């Protein structure tokens, strides 16, 4: 059978940035889940949609693998709901979410002595973001009245901003890839989901 | 968006480069104290300048935003500590003409030798030597030779670089409406517009003097009981009635008296609590040292150390060649990294000076949810009382008979008891006349009210009034007693040390009763207690953010 290509975005050498975050979508093939066990070092398998009791009986349209890399104390705002810059100006999630968020630790990885400044988010920003939606513009933020006419300086700043992921970071500072498997069930009679014990 | 919200997200931008270039900079700076080369110099003075010019060109653009029209007492205090000009508000010639002088005086103290009248080629430093002379000896003539000399040869060298440094402070304070030195100073204590729990720059000075009218009748007995012990090592030399000489008071200056132990111990044929036998004998070690400090604060309902805290962390001294500044400290770079440097020893000392400095830390890991120029103790004198109430009270034998440092059953005297109380006594008490008298008379010397023919002549009428000792050799104007202390010729504020003695013990005493203790406060001990822990927390994990009246208020009541 054709598997999904999870251990192909599950294990991806280099992430995306969570404003520019990646987005996989997986169509129709067999899911199995509990296979994703393979690692397990985790930090947070918690499900909104479908409880750990629903693990491949039931089946979706299509299924979307969201990735990118964030702090460790900021997985928490990861839920609908939740406010903070990460919640309003670099992902959102809608109230109705169906799918779940699967989080781990990854500092042996992502964090180099010396500063790994690869890794960007959005602080600054007119309006909250929409559930889904996906902004990469670098243009000058606006603070004061006066414009700027895209200059840095004075009420007006650049918004975005890096971490500077180090290995002598307590947990909460240190770097941690989040995945999201959003599910969807519009109208498709036959679609991807898990297989049957024969 | 009128003037707020620009204040707003400009203290976001600054809140989020400032803990960066802050991290880089105290890592340079621990990783030169710890092991100590050449180019480590070079890379902590350049994060050192990379900071601090980050920090004034921060200062110089928030100049804009008027604190007159903010409303959010949070925000408004980032901008005030933010906005201040402190110096560079001098011209360049008085600038550069006052970090002269800084530099000037500092090397003369860290490097000035007086040497014998007999074998001049025989100089002493102060250091390791002077200060060791004046601890040990007991031949009045050597200690009075010592004290003399070093007054006479260093002291005369920094009263015309003090006559000036007086002058340019001045300016530096006025041009930033205070109207002197010392009322900048002052300054810290200061809280404005809580309706409640205001304090004015002026009322620090009637709280001292007031807090300080009710020791006098405790000061006056032991220094009468230490008088009448010195008749017996020094006969023919102590009136029954006068002063103390100053020369006789165990250090170079007589800001403690704990050196007077030795002649004074009340029954000196107990030999009060140490356990450095048993800790050797039952094969302790660093590790067991701090497992059973981090054991103690957990017990209270603290957090544990952060794990990170176990790796990065300097406990035993490098061995071979790794030349390192031994002075026990505790680090806070940020970011959830948190170190402790200390070349522990196998000791009674060490054993307290482990819980001195795991409770700096515990206060560190309590405020670190705050807005990064928030995080400080709630005064400069929160710090160091926080830090001390755990080692006064993991000393009680209370505690070590639990931990078992001590026999099961090890009755305990009442005269153990007096043996250590005035072995206290003589750290706390002898040294708070000390301190109220020397920052009173700056505190003149900088509003004006002394004349600078008159400085010395204010001086020791003070000392003979307030403390009670006197000089053994007169004084004129061409001296300068004072400036031949570390805080007064590095300019330090020197009250932090009054109001924490206070502090230190209202705490003691409120968290005793959290804990239902019954007998003597002296063996209070707050152990296996959580509800001292929650009303303890309650105040650490604030910081700056409320005034310290407040945060004050929030235990003691
Ligand atoms: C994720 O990818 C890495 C890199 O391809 C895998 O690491 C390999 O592990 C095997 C066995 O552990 C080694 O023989 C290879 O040399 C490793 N690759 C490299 C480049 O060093 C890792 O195993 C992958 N994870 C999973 C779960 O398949
Ligand atoms: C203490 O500092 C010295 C000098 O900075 C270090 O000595 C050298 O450090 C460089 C840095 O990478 C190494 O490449 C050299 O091999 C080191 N030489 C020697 C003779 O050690 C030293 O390593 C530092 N101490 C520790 C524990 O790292
Ligand atoms: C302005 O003041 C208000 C309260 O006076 C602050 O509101 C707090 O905001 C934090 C999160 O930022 C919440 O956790 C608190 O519950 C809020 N307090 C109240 C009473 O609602 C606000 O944060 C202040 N401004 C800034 C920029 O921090
Ligand atoms: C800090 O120092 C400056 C001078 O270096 C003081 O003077 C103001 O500086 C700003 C910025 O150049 C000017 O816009 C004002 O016109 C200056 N004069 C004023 C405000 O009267 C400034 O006042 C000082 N600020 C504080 C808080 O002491
Ligand atoms: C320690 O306690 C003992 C016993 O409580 C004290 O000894 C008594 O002291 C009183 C005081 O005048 C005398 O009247 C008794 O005669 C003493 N008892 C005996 C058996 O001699 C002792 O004075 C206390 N010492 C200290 C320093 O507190
Ligand atoms: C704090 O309380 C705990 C539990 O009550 C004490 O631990 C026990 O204390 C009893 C009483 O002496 C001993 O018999 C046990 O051997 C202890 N067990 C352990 C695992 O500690 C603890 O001694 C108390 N500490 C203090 C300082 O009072
Ligand atoms: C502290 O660490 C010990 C490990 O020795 C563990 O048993 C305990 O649960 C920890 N407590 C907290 C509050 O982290
Ligand atoms: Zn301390």
């Amino acid at each position: 059978t054709n598997l999904c290509p999870f251990d192909e975005v599950f294990n991806a050498t280099r992430f995306a940035s969570v404003y520019a975050w990646n987005r996989k979508r997986i169509s129709n093939c067999v899911a199995d889940y509990s296979v994703l066990y393979n690692f397990a070092p985790f930090f947070a398998f918690k499900c909104y949609g479908v409880s750990p009791t629903k693990l491949n009986d039931l089946c979706f349209t299509n299924v979307y693998a969201d990735s990118f890399v964030i702090r460790g104390n900021e997985v928490s705002q990861i839920a609908p709901g939740q406010t903070g810059n990460i919640a309003d100006y670099n992902y959102k999630l809608p109230d109705d979410f169906t799918g779940c968020v699967i989080a781990w630790n990854s500092n042996k990885l992502d964090s180099k002595v010396g500063g790994n400044y690869n890794y960007r988010y959005r602080l600054f920003r007119k309006s909250n973001l929409k559930p889904f939606e996906r902004d990469i513009s670098t243009e000058i933020y606006q603070a004061g009245n006066k414009p700027c006419n895209g200059v840095a300086g004075v009420n007006c700043y650049f918004p975005l901003q890096s971490y500077g992921f180090r290995p002598t970071y307590g947990v909460g500072h240190q770097p941690y890839r989040v995945v999201v498997l959003s599910f969807e069930l519009l109208h498709a009679p036959a679609t991807v989901c898990g297989p049957k014990k024969s | 968006s009128t003037i707020e919200e620009q204040a707003k997200t400009f203290l976001d931008k600054f809140n989020h480069e400032a803990e960066d270039l802050f991290y880089q900079s105290s890592l340079a700076s621990w990783n030169y104290n710890t092991n100590i080369t050449e180019e480590n110099v070079q890379n902590m003075n350049n994060a050192g300048d990379k900071w601090s010019a980050f920090l004034k060109e921060q200062s110089t653009l928030a100049q804009m935003y008027p604190l007159q029209e903010i409303q959010n007492l949070t925000v408004k205090l980032q901008l005030q500590a933010l906005q201040q000009n402190g110096s560079s508000v001098l011209s360049e010639d008085k600038s550069k003409r006052l970090n002269t002088i800084l530099n000037t005086m500092s090397t003369i103290y860290s490097t000035g030798k007086v040497c014998n009248p007999d074998n001049p080629q025989e100089c002493l430093l102060l250091e390791p030597g002077l200060n060791e002379i004046m601890a040990n000896s007991l031949d009045y003539n050597e200690r009075l030779w010592a004290w003399e000399s070093w007054r006479s040869e260093v002291g005369k060298q920094l009263r015309p670089l003090y006559e000036e440094y007086v002058v340019l402070k001045n300016e530096m304070a006025r041009a930033n409406h205070y109207e002197d030195y010392g009322d900048y100073w002052r300054g810290d204590y200061e809280v404005n517009g809580v309706d409640g729990y205001d304090y004015s720059r002026g009322q620090l000075i009637e709280d001292v003097e007031h807090t300080f009218e009710e020791i006098k009748p405790l000061y006056e007995h032991l220094h009468a009981y230490v008088r009448a012990k010195l008749m017996n090592a020094y006969p023919s030399y102590i009136s029954p009635i006068g002063c103390l000489p100053a020369h006789l008071l165990g250090d170079m200056w007589g800001r403690f008296w704990t050196n007077l132990y030795s002649l004074t111990v009340p029954f000196g044929q107990k030999p009060n609590i140490d356990v450095t036998d048993a800790m050797v004998d039952q094969a302790w070690d660093a590790q067991r040292i701090f497992k059973e400090a981090e054991k103690f604060f957990v017990s209270v309902g603290l957090p544990n150390m952060t794990q990170g805290f176990w790796e990065n962390s300097m406990l035993t001294d490098p061995g071979n060649v790794q030349k390192a500044v031994c002075h026990p400290t505790a680090w806070d770079l940020g970011k959830g990294d948190f170190r402790i440097l200390m070349c522990t020893k196998v000791t009674m000392d060490d054993f307290l000076t482990a819980h001195h400095e795991m409770g700096h830390i515990q206060y560190d890991m309590a405020y670190a949810a705050q807005p990064f120029l928030l995080r400080n103790g709630a005064n400069e004198g929160f710090h160091e009382a926080v830090g001390e109430i755990m080692s006064l009270s993991a000393a009680t034998p209370k505690h070590l008979k639990s931990i078992g440092l001590l026999s099961p059953d090890f009755q305990e005297d009442n005269e153990t008891e007096i043996n250590f109380l005035l072995k206290q006594a003589l750290t706390i008490v002898g040294t708070l006349p000390f301190t109220y008298m020397l920052e009173k008379w700056r505190w003149m010397v900088f509003k004006g009210e002394i004349p600078k023919d008159q400085w010395m002549k204010k001086w020791w009428e003070m000392k003979r009034e307030i403390v009670g000792v006197v000089e053994p050799v007169p004084h004129d104007e061409t001296y300068c007693d004072p400036a031949s202390l570390f805080h007064v010729s590095n300019d330090y504020s020197f009250i932090r040390y009054y109001t924490r003695t206070l502090y230190q013990f209202q705490f003691q005493e409120a968290l005793c009763q959290a804990a239902k203790h019954e007998g003597p406060l002296h063996k209070c001990d707050i152990s296996n207690s959580t509800e001292a822990g929650q009303k303890l927390f309650n105040m650490l994990r604030l910081g700056k953010s409320e005034p310290w009246t407040l945060a004050l208020e929030n235990v003691v009541g």
